[PDB]
């Protein structure tokens, strides 16, 4: 059970080492959806291998691993997109060669509303100065939380990731009150990320 | 599923 | 700025005092898909009126513009109905207490097409609150967080809402410490409670899909208020 | 206007 025995700093380096790469896109309502679909499909292959490296994930049955990735995959793609778009205000960096703005989200019906929500999430992360070590913790929380003996083990790993986030904030010099406030701010953004995935899944259903 | 095969 | 100058104990008392009452349904003593959806929509409509009174009593909500108040309630109204339903169903395992005279199990949720899926998620959240031994003081903090947080990302005024949200964070930690939880247990439980809010958002969005399908199939007549609250998500 | 708009004023 080498997931509960990891130190806070070991959790960070393990999640940082497991980070997937930044893929390129092969670049109307059909052309852009084709690029986003092709991009997301290739990202999913890397996501599955990243998930297998999140501490505590492989301890689950293959059925639970499937269920967690089925429920969380779009959230994980979205927080990834939001993270790499932080240093591009008003733009979404789907790929280094595919940097789209809000207006280019009007080519697909209903896409611009979700574009606006993603841009607002990026602005929120930018205003909080979200750190990379915090980002990988949040993304692992999304994986383990969005579909949750076996349930207790998932909550044990989730508590360890909480300990890791608090460890990073204490390491940055935040006071005890600032750690709790910042922890809450980060986890409440996951509620909005869930909302964006729910909406995006509804429209992706419309195929 | 394919997700099952990839895992 | 008089919400930001509240102590943690004053925040709890104000939230407890603002709690809406538990309403009854007009139960009929046979269930059709339409008759059950009518009871629930009638109850939800009457609860929305009380929710608006409650929201005006949440510290800091008065300070926002009328446009910002509408947006927050439009975004979170179904989450707020659901967390209240999950809370009052805690002591009824395997059952949802919509009203003291309307207590249903999942097999009665099968009366409505697509309802049992949401039913099962609400029952699961109820048992999660039960395993965590969620306290009433923590519940009213979580419900006020939903009100202020759910619509904050889809808007200076933002800074005020987040300052109030931070105050509720302070209040939650204060409750956990007064209850004797260790400092590590405090941030662990804070995280556990806030991650449940993502499940509540998930259930609200699935519930909004179901309500929209009931409207688009003429199963039940929705009130104009309910029609407007639903239209805000479409 | 809106019913919610009206109810918040009342
Ligand atoms: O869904 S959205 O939020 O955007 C909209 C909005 C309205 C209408 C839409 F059509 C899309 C969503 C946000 C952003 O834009 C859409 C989208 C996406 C995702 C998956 C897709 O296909 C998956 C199909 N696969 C094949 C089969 C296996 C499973 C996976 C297609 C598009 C996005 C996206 C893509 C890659 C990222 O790194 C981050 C985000
Ligand atoms: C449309 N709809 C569905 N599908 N479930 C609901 C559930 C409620 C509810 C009523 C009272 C208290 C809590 C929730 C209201 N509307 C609902």
């Amino acid at each position: 059970s080498l997931a509960l025995s990891l130190t806070a700093d070991q959790m960070v380096s393990a999640l940082l080492d497991a980070e997937p790469p930044i893929l390129y896109s092969e670049y109307s309502e059909a052309s852009m959806m084709g690029l986003l679909t092709n991009l997301a499909d290739r990202e999913l292959v890397h996501m599955i291998n990243w998930a297998k490296r999140v501490p505590g994930f492989v301890d689950l049955t293959l059925h639970d691993q499937v269920h967690l990735l089925e429920c969380a995959w779009l959230e994980i793609l979205m927080i990834g997109l939001v993270w790499r778009s932080m240093e591009h205000p008003g733009k979404l960096l789907f790929a280094p060669n595919l940097l789209l703005d809000r207006n280019q989200g009007k080519c697909v019906e209903g896409m611009v509303e979700i574009f606006d929500m993603l841009l607002a999430t990026s602005s929120r992360f930018r205003m909080m100065n979200l750190q990379g070590e915090e980002f990988v913790c949040l993304k692992s929380i999304i994986l383990l939380n969005s579909g949750v003996e076996e349930k207790d083990h998932i909550h044990r790993v989730l508590d360890k990731i909480t300990d890791t986030l608090i460890h990073l904030m204490a390491k940055a010099g935040l006071t005890l009150q600032q750690q709790h406030q910042r922890l809450a701010q980060l986890l409440l953004i996951l509620s909005h990320i869930r909302h964006m995935s729910n909406k995006g899944m509804e429209h992706l259903y419309s195929m | 599923k394919i997700l099952h095969r990839l895992l």
